[PDB]
């Protein structure tokens, strides 16, 4: 009576979804003889679910199985009773049938060595199976097997060797995907480490102007440690503080390693930002994450024609005088060239000498004679003077 | 019998405040003899009686310098000696270089002529690991002359070195009093720095408004050669800039890619052992170009 | 009444609940039907006909007994138990880190109240290690479904020692 | 010399379609004797020659139902039997419950009645757990009676029953031909259901408009025992609402505080052990109340 | 010559920042007659910094000492070295100075046990020491010590023990804060952990309406498993789905275990969402996180007043018959008391019978003859209509 | 020539870079000064007067035996190594996996090249281990300066090999 008697057999199978499952329970004799029942008596429940007596195949005398078919449930758990007494059920053994699918051939499997960190692959995993499946990266040479690599719960389609990564030397790499349902393992690949890195961005990223022209700004920047094994390549993008969207230097004309970089046909007085990354020169492998941004400013250059020039003129309070204002227009952005530091104003009588006044201001109140003038405004930057605007104001009597 | 002489046979030597014993040089040993100054009638006296083989001066002080007259008591003259004074030598000042794999080179300067006849000791070895005592030497690692060409030149030379060892040359400078060795360890792999490229010269690139080629040969000093390669470092700077850029080129040859429109180039480069080995050479002459219109 | 006597009353009924809510999860999950039974654990031979007349020492000395059996017994299931029963932790581990911490408590208690303690009595021998996973799971069933019947005495037991002290 | 009769002293029964074998009562043992059915004479044979001291049945059926008379071929009339046909039994169908921790009850009833005089063995043991065999009965843990006290009721009694061990109850109905015993597993804490309050009340609280106080005590049939306390859940549900409302008081009085207010208030409370043992009472008596105003 | 000879004593010591440090160096007998140096000869530098040789002190032919005061630096790098044959120094031996200050006794020590988690305790930590400082938190009975918890390297002022939680038990739990430079323990505290859990939030909130009145609406939810424990209390919040700020019911009126609530005095026709805490009802621990939100929506109620109502009218195209244009506004929301579903108009001329018109729109056309007539205007939800504008629009010739 | 006298030039120069910059790294650190020696390191005796001259087994028989007493002393640093030089991991031990990695690499190079191969030689002794931190320290120095030489020399006889095949 004691220890449970009889088994169910297979142990504890595991079957692929759509496919038959013959379970047989067997009953031990001590059993059989002290409750006075046989195989007859024996009844399948499953979670609870009584399975419909039609269902039953008695195999022998000592033993009933059932059969199910086109299996759909994904944890069935199966126990095997006698009615024993009569109108009471007790328990004889019991089993767990999982099922699923066998793991697909992984496809799409790529690898990646960031500088200073070990290897890292990565790998398309198929259909779900609902079971635990293991994953476990292979790599060996002609003439030696190296670590296993074992994938964590939380990334089953990723591993993180633990040996250091070797350039220059071929490796062979594969995963090797197997459950309790199946074992198989992916296409095999080769390749060379080197051309699998990924290095850093750039750092120390530093923007210089030169007081020489306004179209040139210099970058510098410290190149990541990776360069004494593979030369880098960059790209350069730029745009002005207010655009939308970034433009980029030909990638013909950053083609090797360097630490410094000249950009020229800049905007006058305009402040940009820039951002590089930067690779091997034969594009073999993936594109690094962009640099911290830089910002910068252009240097002085003077306005590149003269403003518009206009006046306004009333009588004035002393007699014999004219009171006239003069007034102009702050120069657009891309004309002003500049921070405006102040302006000139000149006025010449016809044979007379030359009056200068400086303005900080955009109107002036001078009292004038009645005679003719001429005057003229300049603006003035850290460069230079404008060219003047000119204009005749007639006499009153013209 | 009395020490003889360092330079010509009958002259000594000696420092200002230390002591001096100077000895007659044609007289037997044991005659009684008497001393003068040149152009003074006083006997001296010495602290052996006062009439011995070899005179003593505990005085050494300048007026002490110029020419002595040694006499026996006969009147017959014995010989004649100079007294100069001097000072002991000072360690001298050494520095090495090697500008190929197979010789290095090493010079000196006195930090200090005292006014005597200053003449150099040169040598070197080759240090081993074992260290049992300074005596290893089957192969005779020890003290191996540094000829003097026209015996000035103040260099020596090493002939068939060992690229990878590591050397403690010996420059011992010496005087009839003393001598203050200098030590200066010495490995050709971390001394070792190139002379500079030659013939330097940038080129416009038709068709390109912004790329520049420089070339420029190895310096004649070093062979080229398969084993030991170079890596070169091109700065090339606009008129009027302050801050050099540099590149890294591959080989003899090297294409500029950032250079201003318009505007005249300089460009200097500089050289080292491929392998990182030793230092960078100095900077090349400033060589000029301008790029082409359009 | 006592502080040390309220509180220990108190865990009982909390790891009871445990207990209940564990027991019938598990039925949940693994159906068994019918009588299950493992020579190791005591009779509880105790009819509630008459329970405040039992002296102090002897409602401790049982609790005591029982409850050292069912320790190992839990025990027993977490060493050798079969990889069907991984889904009871970790329930099951904070039911043996309690159960084992009341038992403990209760020598503590033994001493406060000065009662006679038991001598040393022989540890039974271990239990063999299941034949099968399932084997395991009956077991399961035995300890927890066993566990939630002393501890519903061990409840009764110490409302009547509260009534007094 | 013939089985003894069931009921009556000179009636015997069976079941139709099988076959039943009737004896002469008042007949020396080796008498010839013959048998006829009432108000018809025909001789009735057997597969024993056709004359011995019992008749037998093949037939079984429904014609056959009636009075008997046997006589001896002397005409002597030997005796009479009644012919009562029926069924066996069916299995009866069993529930217990238990308001107290003492005793415990179950009740039955027939599945099917059959026609024949069903009376009723009641018996329950107390299963152990060593299982060597079914006889471990030093306590003798055998089939105890359950008495029936005016020997009706339907229901067996347990005076005295163990609190926490489990119990199959075996019932065994039985007629002239057989049993078709029900077995029951019970264990008084998981069958254990209490009757519910009694008395439940609802009252207003001055002052605060949206507080009712309900107030019950424990069932009769329950008494006050400091070791089984009971835990209680109250429901409460406004006029014309359709779901329940549930708290679990402490104790025998219960402050609802989200009544609506102005509003009429059904409540129903029902009981279980305060260990979580056995289930559930059926709901008390709807009680209706109304919180103040203002 | 070969081995390190000498060496330097205290083999490797840490100080207290501000503190004096002695330093003796050695040289063993054979070093000592091989170079023919002595304690004189011997020169000390730190991280590549020449010690003033004014700070030596020979202690004895054999030795060489030196004396640091107000040590300020984090790790000085100590260096024994001879200058043998004379301008020439070789390494005789090295050490490492450590420096920092011991740790302070953690103050402000807190527990807390999140339901279905294990205890977890925080603690000040005090002024920064730049040493590796280990934490471990103690726990024990006054006739049994429990297994120590490591804290963690990320997390030093937290650390999480390796067994579940016992309520209803006392536990004695402390921190030991220790490292190279010294030694000290936190205060004891006392406490039964069950007056430190922290419950998981209200779950399964669901918001339902009750057709009877419009200012009631029932909350329900699943209470949290640690009501097994413990008793729980709640906070309820609401607000209107504008309102920016969040109210409260009185803490007395939810102050015990429930699995429901019923709110009244709620707006009509407004959307209300609720979110809930609890904890145990004294009040001692902390407060655990907000439940999920929840909405709902009140039932329908009628308006509480007739609508304004108003006409304009104009000469018909159809001779003897007057256009009236009957115009209303939308009632306000809180007036509306819910969806419009429609409008009806009536007409009655005086001693007639009445016209009623069923209107969806806010305007109606309508041939009305010369005479009298009296206009109503209802407007009608599920529940009913409200009451009725009324006025009297007198005849032309009035 | 060949793609795997290619391959094994450029991985020495890669290592060779990797020696120099923890060499200079760590000086820069535990500032040694003075030469450091190690009885058990092997005398580089090759004046690069001429090196086309010797033959092929030599060259690479030298190298085996020298970065194979390397090997166990980068091996001997980590294991019996102070806490003083923690701080040079984890370069330390990329070093160990790319040097011990090569060396292995080697011993395929002179199966494909049909290269004889030497007699399995006699190991040499445990080293004890350091009796201090700081000899650790001047232990280090002497591996990875001692290493930079023989990686430089490797660096020069595979390309002497490079010419030829
Ligand atoms: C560097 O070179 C100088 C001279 O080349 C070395 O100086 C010489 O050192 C020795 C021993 O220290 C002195 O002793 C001499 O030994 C010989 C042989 O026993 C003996 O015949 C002499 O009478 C004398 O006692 C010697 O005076 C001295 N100077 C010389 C030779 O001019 C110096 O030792 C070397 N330093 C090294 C190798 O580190
Ligand atoms: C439940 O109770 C019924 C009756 O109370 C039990 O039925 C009885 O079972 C026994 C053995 O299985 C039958 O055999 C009898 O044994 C006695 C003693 O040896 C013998 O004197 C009789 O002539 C007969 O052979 C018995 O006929 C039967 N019915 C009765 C006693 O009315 C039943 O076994 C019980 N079920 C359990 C305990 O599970
Ligand atoms: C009745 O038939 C069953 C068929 O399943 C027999 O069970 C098998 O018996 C063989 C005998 O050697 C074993 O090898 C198998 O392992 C049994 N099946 C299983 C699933 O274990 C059974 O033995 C037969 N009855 C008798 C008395 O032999
Ligand atoms: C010279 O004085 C020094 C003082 O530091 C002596 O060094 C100590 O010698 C004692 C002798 O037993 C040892 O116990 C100490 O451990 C030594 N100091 C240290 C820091 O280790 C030294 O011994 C003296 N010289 C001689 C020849 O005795
Ligand atoms: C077994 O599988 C076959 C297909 O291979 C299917 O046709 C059949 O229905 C399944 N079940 C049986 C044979 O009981
Ligand atoms: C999968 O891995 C787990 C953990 O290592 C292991 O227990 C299990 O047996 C593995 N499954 C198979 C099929 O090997
Ligand atoms: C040692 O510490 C004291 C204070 O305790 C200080 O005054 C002194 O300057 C320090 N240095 C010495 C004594 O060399
Ligand atoms: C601190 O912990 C680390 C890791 O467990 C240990 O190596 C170190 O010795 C500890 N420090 C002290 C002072 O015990």
């Amino acid at each position: 009576l004691l220890d449970p008697c009889g088994y169910i057999s297979p142990e504890s199978p595991v079957v692929q979804l759509h496919s038959n499952f013959t379970a047989v329970c067997v009953l031990k004799e001590k059993c059989m003889d002290y409750f006075h029942v046989n195989a007859n008596y024996i009844v399948w429940k499953t979670n609870h679910f009584t399975i419909p007596k039609e269902q039953y195949t008695i195999i022998n005398r000592t033993a009933s199985s059932v059969t199910f078919t086109d299996i759909a449930s994904l944890n069935i758990q199966l126990t095997c009773n006698i009615l024993t007494f009569g109108q009471l059920e007790q328990n004889v053994y019991g089993i767990t049938i999982i099922s699923g699918l066998p793991p697909e051939k992984p496809k799409n499997l790529s690898c990646i060595v960031n500088e200073g960190k070990k290897m890292r692959c990565e790998w398309d995993g198929g259909r779900e199976t609902h079971l635990e499946t293991n994953f476990t990266l292979k790599s060996e040479w002609a003439t030696h097997k190296f670590a296993d690599c074992k994938a964590k719960r939380d990334t089953p389609t990723s591993c993180t060797v633990d040996y250091s990564t070797v350039y220059f030397v071929n490796i062979e790499v594969w995963v090797e995907a197997e459950n309790a349902l199946g074992k198989v393992t992916s296409d095999h690949i080769n390749f060379d480490p080197v051309y699998k890195v990924k290095p850093n961005p750039p750092h120390n990223l530093s923007v210089i102007n030169s007081e020489e022209l306004s179209s040139i700004l210099k970058l510098t920047w410290t190149n990541p440690s990776i360069k004494s094994v593979i030369i880098l390549k960059y790209n350069i993008q730029y745009r002005t503080k207010d655009a939308s969207t970034w433009s980029q230097i030909p990638p013909e004309d950053t083609a090797s390693t360097r630490s410094s970089f000249t950009v020229q046909d800049l905007k006058p007085f305009t402040e940009y930002v820039f951002r590089i990354r930067c690779m091997k020169e034969d594009g073999k492998g993936y594109w690094s994450d962009w640099s911290e941004e830089a910002s910068g400013i252009t240097y002085e250059d003077r306005p590149s024609k003269a403003p518009s020039f206009w006046y306004k003129i009333d009588p004035s309070h002393t007699q014999g005088y004219r009171t006239v204002q003069l007034v102009w227009k702050t120069l657009p952005p891309f004309e002003a060239n500049g921070k405006i530091l102040d302006y000139e104003v000149t006025l010449t009588r016809w044979k007379s000498h030359l009056q200068n006044y400086t303005v900080n201001a955009t109107k002036l109140t001078v009292n004038l004679t009645n005679d003719r003038y001429l005057a003229t405004l300049t603006v003035r930057n850290l460069v230079g003077k404008s060219d003047a605007a000119v204009l005749t104001i007639p006499a009153c009597d013209f | 019998p009395c020490p003889q002489a360092w330079g010509p046979p009958g002259v000594q030597y000696g420092q200002p405040g230390r002591s001096v014993k100077l000895c007659c040089p044609g007289v037997t040993a044991g005659d009684p003899v008497s001393w003068f100054r040149d152009g003074e009638p006083k006997l001296l006296q010495g602290p052996d009686s006062g009439l011995g083989h070899e005179l003593v001066l505990a005085q050494a002080d300048s007026t002490d310098e110029g020419t002595y007259i040694c006499q026996t008591l006969d009147g017959a003259l014995g010989g004649t000696v100079t007294l100069q004074l001097g000072y002991p030598p000072a360690r001298p000042v050494v520095s090495c270089q090697a500008a190929d794999y197979e010789n290095f080179s090493c010079t000196w300067s006195p930090s200090q002529i005292s006014g005597l006849p200053t003449r150099y000791l040169t040598s070197y070895r080759k240090k081993t690991v074992l260290g049992a005592d300074s005596q290893r030497r089957s192969p005779s690692t020890g003290p191996w002359p540094c000829p003097q060409d026209p015996l000035g030149a103040a260099r020596c030379v090493v002939h068939g070195a060992e690229f990878w060892s590591q050397y403690r040359i010996n420059v011992t400078e010496v005087n009839p009093l003393g001598a203050s060795t200098r030590l200066l360890d010495v490995s050709l792999q971390s001394i070792l720095r190139p002379d500079p490229p030659q013939g330097l010269r940038v080129e416009s690139v038709p068709g390109y408004p912004r790329r520049l080629r420089a070339s420029w040969t190895y310096p004649a000093s070093w062979p080229s050669q398969p084993h030991f390669l170079l890596k070169f470092r091109l700065q090339y700077r606009p008129a009027q800039h302050p801050a050099w850029s540099t590149v890294e080129p591959a080989g003899l040859e090297e294409v500029i890619t950032d250079a201003v429109a318009g505007l005249p180039h300089a460009v200097r480069v500089s050289a080292r052992d491929f392998l990182d080995a030793g230092t960078w050479s100095t900077w090349s002459p400033e060589a000029w170009g301008t790029p082409s219109t359009g | 009444p006592r502080a040390e006597l309220d509180s220990t009353v108190l865990l009982t009924r909390s790891l009871l609940a445990d207990t209940r809510q564990l027991a019938a999860q598990l039925r949940d999950k693994f159906p068994a039907d019918g009588d299950h039974n493992l020579d190791s654990l005591p009779t509880l031979a105790m009819s509630a006909g008459a329970l405040g007349a039992l002296q102090l020492p002897g409602v401790l000395t049982r609790l005591r007994a029982d409850l050292l059996s069912y320790l190992r017994h839990v025990q027993w299931l977490r060493r050798a138990g079969g990889s069907s029963l991984k889904t009871l932790e970790p329930e099951l581990g904070t039911l043996q880190a309690r159960l084992d911490r009341l038992l403990r408590r209760l020598q503590l208690l033994m001493s406060r109240l000065a009662l006679p303690q038991p001598p040393p009595d022989p540890p039974a021998p271990p239990l063999a290690p299941p034949s099968s996973a399932w084997g395991g799971i009956r077991a399961a069933h035995a300890i927890l479904g066993g566990l939630h019947l002393t501890l519903d005495w061990a409840v009764r037991g110490l409302l009547l020692l509260k009534t007094r002290l």
